[PDB]
DNA sequence: AAAAGGCCTGCAGGCAAGTGCACAAACAATACTTAAATA
DNA sequence: TATTTAAGTATTGTTTGTGCACTTGCCTGCAGGCCTTTT
């Protein structure tokens, strides 16, 4: 499901441009939280070097600055230069953002800005203007502590407040299990990469095209742009009230996650 | 909420144009008590911790010759507390009731 | 965690001060090699990168299993290292590959991954006690308890003719007096 | 000389040590009631 | 047929019980404050 979240992150939306209102996020952001050694870091260094623009990035060894460019007046000509957007660089394609949690506060606020608008607006002692950074975000994550506490609260277990965290469109929940049954398959699937010397195909021996999908997405993403039948609309609604009346209670207040319009945006 | 016009001029020496702004007769300290002793014997409430029914008469005598103190505490301190909680209230009262918005926060 | 022991303080102690003596800690038998030609031979293992045994995989893995089960049992236990990750396992079996790289093989041996299994636990159970114990040496009519109990764990029953019993205790080599006294005190003992 | 990236320290993030103690029930024998023995 | 009150009844009064609490250290978690550069 990890993997059925990314994919979706790869084909991200479509740009509905109004003549009013304007701006509204074409593209989608995933969180990815759960049990130490799961995958995760490694799940975004795949993508990352499968998109043909991304741009890889840790968290807690980067600021603001590295986050969105930052803009200088050069007095050689008296301008306004930008220079290094970690997120600019990204314009069009994912990003990825390790150790999200281990972040600052000072930094991890930005990110409250471009997630949602897609603009950067800086306004310091020289100038004050907003630079667009059109990127669909993708950051792993780890629960407080160093695992889940089934006795605590979720919304409490991870740790970002509830405004950034109902910003991220898709929340995974990776949890370790001591199930035993996939255990052994697992170190099996690890075994078996380990019996050749160049290992491919580490899993089930289906063909399936490592190369032709990157060309499959870059003719998807710009051949089709899916229009909203009626029929779905209904369905929608439907969904979008029975996700947010669940969500419904007087002690959700503080430490559940609450249903709203970003839900039904997502 | 209500767009509370309370207008002043009227025709010349009309004295018309009358100011009714609350439009809701909240009730008083004095007179809520009744509704407070109402609900209380029709069980929506209860005290804080009091124990219904002991299991025989002899415990319920033994409980009967306890001077009890919140006797002593005056009507508006008893601590009270509920027997049907907000969430279940939501879910009963008709909606058209004018007070329905209030029982979700 | 350093237990305070006497022959301890005694060997390391006159083994330092045998150092001062004999700038040499290599005793009788010891072959040192200098650090020089060491990394050489350490470098040239370096550039070997084995291959992992087919073979051991299943042993690695039901390894793995083990050191992940009682994990669980052992989370809010003593011994807290807390649910041992597939890194874990990793870590095993790239153990295994650099020890196949000190016999500078291309494929590891079964001893090669118990060696790197006997390093992971050693590394537990090094807090305390220490020690273990042994009671099952003796045996001599509670090992045929035990076999009439796999019997009833077949089907249950305390019949009063013994005949497929008294067959595999023969086919156990333990003879038949030795049996019927057993039996005797077991029906004593009201089994 | 000051304004903008970055990194260091004062405020307190917090909670087990821990005692007070305000809840409860029989409590030890109150205070008094009611049948009997004697003129 | 009635004064003896002796036993008995109904009731007081109180005993420790705890059920809950709310206190006062604790280092670390955090965040306003110091360093740096450019004009
Ligand atoms: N189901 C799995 N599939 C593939 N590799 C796995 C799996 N489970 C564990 N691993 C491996 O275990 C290691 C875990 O790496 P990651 O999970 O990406 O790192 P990480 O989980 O981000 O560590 P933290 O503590 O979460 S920051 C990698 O070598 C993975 O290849």
């Amino acid at each position: 499901d990890v993997k059925k979240g990314i994919l979706l992150q790869l084909f991200g939306g479509t740009n509905k441009t109004f003549t009013k209102g304007g701006r509204y996020r074409g593209d989608i952001n995933i969180l990815l939280c759960g049990d130490p050694s799961t995958s995760k870091s490694q799940i975004l260094q795949y993508v990352h070097k499968i998109t043909p623009r991304g741009v890889y990035t840790s968290g807690k060894g980067s600021s603001a600055v590295g986050l969105t460019a930052y803009i200088t007046r050069d007095v050689d000509t008296k301008q306004l230069v930008l220079e290094s957007g970690a997120l600019v660089l990204s314009d069009g394609g994912v990003c990825c953002i390790d150790e999200f949690d281990k972040m600052s506060d000072s930094t991890r606020s930005v990110l409250h800005e471009v997630m949602e608008q897609q603009t950067i607006s800086i306004a310091k002692a020289g100038i004050i203007t907003t630079l667009n950074a059109r990127s669909s975000i993708l950051a792993s994550a780890n629960p407080i502590g160093s695992r889940y506490n089934p006795n605590l609260p979720v919304t409490e277990n991870i740790d970002l407040p509830p405004p950034l965290l109902s910003r991220f469109d898709l929340v995974y929940l990776v949890l370790d299990k001591v199930d035993e049954k996939n255990d052994r398959e697992l170190a099996k699937h690890l075994t078996n990469l380990y019996l050749e010397d160049k290992p491919e195909h580490i899993s089930q021996d289906d063909v399936l095209p490592v190369e032709f999908l990157t060309m499959y997405i870059s003719y998807a993403k710009e051949h089709i742009h899916p229009i909203i039948t009626e029929a779905a609309k209904t369905e929608l609604v439907r969904a979008y009230v029975g996700m947010r009346k669940m969500g419904d209670d007087s002690r959700s207040d503080e430490k559940r996650i609450t249903a709203t319009t970003r839900q039904l945006e997502s | 909420r209500i767009p509370t016009v309370a207008p002043t001029t009227n025709v010349g020496t009309g004295q018309s144009t009358f100011s009714i702004d609350n439009t809701i007769k909240l009730w008083l300290k004095k007179d809520v008590k009744n509704v407070w002793e109402n609900l209380v014997q029709l069980d929506f409430f209860t005290e804080k911790s009091a124990v219904g029914l002991r299991d025989n008469a002899t415990a319920a005598f033994y409980a009967s010759n306890y001077q009890f103190q919140g006797t002593m505490i005056p009507f508006d301190l008893r601590s009270y507390q509920m027997q049907i909680i907000l969430q279940e209230l939501r879910r009963i009262i008709p909606k058209s009731n004018m007070y329905y918005s209030w029982t979700q926060l | 965690l350093d237990i305070p022991s006497r022959d301890d303080d005694e060997k390391l102690a006159e083994h330092v001060t045998y150092v001062h003596m004999h700038n040499k800690q290599p005793d009788l038998d010891f072959t040192p090699v200098e650090p020089s030609k060491m990394r050489e031979y350490i470098a040239y293992a370096k550039t070997k990168r084995p291959v992992m045994s087919e073979a051991v995989n299943d042993y690695v893995v039901q390894a793995y299993i083990r050191l992940r089960q009682d994990s669980k049992r052992e989370m809010d236990s003593k011994f807290s290292f807390g649910q041992a990750t597939p890194r874990t396992l990793l870590g095993i079996i790239r153990l295994s590959q650099a020890l196949a790289k000190l016999r500078l093989a291309d494929m590891v041996d079964i001893d090669d991954v118990e060696e790197a299994l006997r390093l992971v636990r050693v590394s537990k159970e090094s807090l305390y006690q220490e020690t273990n114990k042994s009671k099952e040496d003796e045996s001599p009519t509670t090992k045929i308890f035990t076999i009439i109990k796999k019997m009833l764990q077949e089907t249950g029953k305390n019949t009063l003719s013994y005949e497929n019993i008294v067959k595999t205790v023969r086919l156990r080599g333990f003879t038949m007096l030795q049996l019927s006294n057993c039996i005797q005190e077991y029906s004593y003992l009201n089994v």
